[PDB]
């Protein structure tokens, strides 16, 4: 899902992968790894700040 | 079947069946005695 996050001033560094598309495939699925558990990423999402 | 299924394979026939019908949804052979089995089990029981 799209998503709009406003305070950026405030940014979170758990954003870090996210922001640098740091992906692992693996059979088939995108995976991001957003702390420590690991996310299927879904190729319609996109994030604004 | 219901229950997951044990396959009694002494000609290997069966196994290269189960391979090749479900080759397009990205099966993975494993074994009980190989350490990477958890690993497998977790991947496979969170991504299908």
């Amino acid at each position: 899902n799209p998503l709009l996050v406003q305070d950026v001033e405030s940014y979170d560094p758990v954003l870090n992968p996210v922001l640098n598309r740091e992906v692992r495939r693996t059979g088939g699925r995108v995976l991001i790894t957003l702390g420590d558990q690991d996310i299927d990423l879904s190729p319609s999402f996109v994030i604004f700040l | 079947f219901n229950r997951y299924p044990l396959i009694i394979d002494p000609s290997g026939q069966a196994t290269e069946f189960i391979m090749n019908e479900y080759k397009d949804r990205k099966i993975t052979r494993t074994s009980f005695l190989d350490d990477a089995f958890r690993k497998n089990l977790e991947s496979a029981l969170r991504f299908g």
